[PDB]
């Protein structure tokens, strides 16, 4: 019979509306995981705005987002598929750092949940990096110039330790670019 | 002059708004005039490379990473340089550079601490000079003194160093500090997966000749198998590779072959000890039985070693036992 009003909080102020949003209703602790429990197991609140406020560079923020980052599983699963998973619980922001934040624990998250599909985890941040532009600019028209799969290739050229990628793996990734634009 | 030394303060200060492609250019630029400075003798631009690196610890991971491969190697460049005053003043601000680094909380699993502290084992494995080397070891045990808590995926390059210090004092310091760090942080040393360069640090003083050598055959098998309650075979690969490979650690290798008396993993690096004392070691691989799978190749090592006359003097024994 109450707290409906109390997602709307959250949708323009994010601090205001979680520290509003504790004291009732679910979260029964302010420890991150319960916080990342509700903000990914609720709807009906701004994936921009919580992309905003999990990508915040306050400790409290970061240990939250690292509890949202585990909460989802990439194990036995392919990279771009783990990719779209990732970017389908939050919109990411346009800032630089909130993207690096947000992305590190991407990679070392589908690390620790698919081990050895990359020698080392800057390698899986390389190439989401490297993704993330391809499908930015595959799936733009404002630029007459085409981006095609020997440049992409060249582009992520050793990129595991100083070490080329398996050319299939990138292949299936274009492909898989190709086949759909990652969207929120 | 107040306004020019200003625009030239403003200069470096307004480095960590660069694009990339652009701080790519003002490192590689600033290397290359430092490396002019250098071989004429002022580390202006050297304390200017410093500055930019404490400027660009905030900057995107990656491109700090594409930074960090051209300012690495104008610091291999300067560290193997004949002066020893500006050397001693490049390691100790990369020193300094480190603990501010260490800080950057770098989650498990990555690398980005173990390429930074590369032009230390540069240094280490590319320099021709006791008191150098030593510099290095004092600024990294400095590091694990002040910041150690915090060393994060970065252990890697930094048993790299000790055990390139290896060799001859630097052994006896080196040594001191791996038994510290071992018997105080092996816990923390095995959660960055640091284990196999921990081993291999050991296993090479252990393969050093010419007393420390004694000690630390004492602390790789000895002390360290008792800890653990890849742990195990990737122990006693090194185990293998150096310590038959002096007659002192290649009879304890042979002692040590009987304490735990995956299997065929195990067995593929078997077949290197066999294929001189190695009589008590293939005795002692026979011993081994203390399994059905494993006589379709033993016999075939066994008929494999038919000097000679002796050899075969130990093939009759051994295969009648």
């Amino acid at each position: 019979t109450a707290m409906t009003n109390a997602i709307k909080v959250f949708n323009f102020k994010p601090k205001h509306g979680i520290k509003l949003l504790i004291k009732e209703g679910f979260i029964p602790s302010d420890k991150p995981e319960d916080i990342a429990r509700f903000l990914l197991r609720e709807e009906r609140l701004d994936k921009a705005q919580i992309g905003e406020y999990l990508g915040e560079g306050d400790q409290k923020n970061v240990d939250i987002m690292h509890a949202f980052v585990d909460m989802m599983d990439f194990s036995k699963k392919r990279f771009v598929d783990a990719l779209r998973e990732f970017l389908q619980a939050f919109r990411l922001p346009g800032e630089a750092q909130k993207i690096d934040r947000f992305m590190l624990k991407f990679a070392h998250r589908y690390v620790t949940g698919n081990p050895n599909a990359f020698a080392n985890a800057d390698t899986p941040y390389v190439l989401a990096y490297s993704v993330i532009m391809l499908n930015t600019d595959l799936h733009s028209s404002k630029v007459v110039k085409r981006m095609s799969k020997a440049e992409f290739i060249k582009n992520n050229r050793g990129i595991n330790d100083n070490a080329d990628l398996p050319d299939e793996y990138l292949i299936g990734i274009y492909d898989d670019i190709a086949s759909n634009e990652i969207v929120l | 002059s107040d306004e020019v030394i200003k625009s030239v303060d403003r200069i470096f200060t307004n480095t960590a708004n660069l694009s990339r492609d652009a701080i790519i250019h003002f490192a590689r630029a600033l290397t290359e005039v430092s490396w002019d400075e250098i071989k004429v003798p002022r580390t202006y631009s050297l304390q200017k490379i410093v500055e930019i690196s404490y400027y660009n610890m905030t900057r995107v991971r990656f491109e700090w990473s594409h930074i960090w491969d051209v300012l690495g190697e104008h610091f291999n460049r300067v560290g193997c340089h004949a002066n020893t005053a500006i050397v001693f003043f490049a390691l100790d601000s990369l020193r300094q550079l480190s603990m501010r680094f260490m800080e950057i909380e770098e989650l498990a699993g990555f690398k980005f601490q173990k390429d930074f502290l590369k032009p230390f084992e540069h240094v280490m494995s590319n320099s021709s000079n006791v008191t150098v080397k030593d510099m290095v070891l004092r600024c990294l045990i400095q590091m694990i003194q002040a910041r150690g808590e915090n060393i994060r995926s970065g252990w890697r390059t930094m048993f790299g160093v000790f055990t390139v210090a290896a060799r001859e004092s630097i052994v006896n310091l080196a040594y001191e500090n791996v038994t510290q760090v071992y018997k105080t942080r092996f816990g923390v040393v095995i959660s960055q997966g640091a284990f196999t360069d921990l081993i291999v640090c050991l296993t090479e003083f252990s393969k050093n000749m010419r007393l420390q050598a004694m000690e630390t055959l004492k602390s790789v098998i000895p002390t360290m198998l008792k800890t653990p309650e890849s742990v195990e075979e990737g122990f006693w690969f090194p185990v293998l590779f150096a310590f038959h490979d002096r007659s002192n650690a290649l009879n304890y290798f042979f002692e040590t072959l009987l304490r735990y008396g995956f299997w065929d993993i195990l067995w593929r690096q078997q077949l290197y000890p066999i294929f001189t004392t190695m009589i008590q070691a293939l005795r002692n691989m026979i011993t081994l039985f203390t399994e059905y799978m494993l006589d379709r190749f033993l016999e075939l090592l066994a008929l494999c070693i038919c000097i000679a006359r002796i050899g075969s003097n130990c093939l009759q024994q051994l295969i009648l036992q």
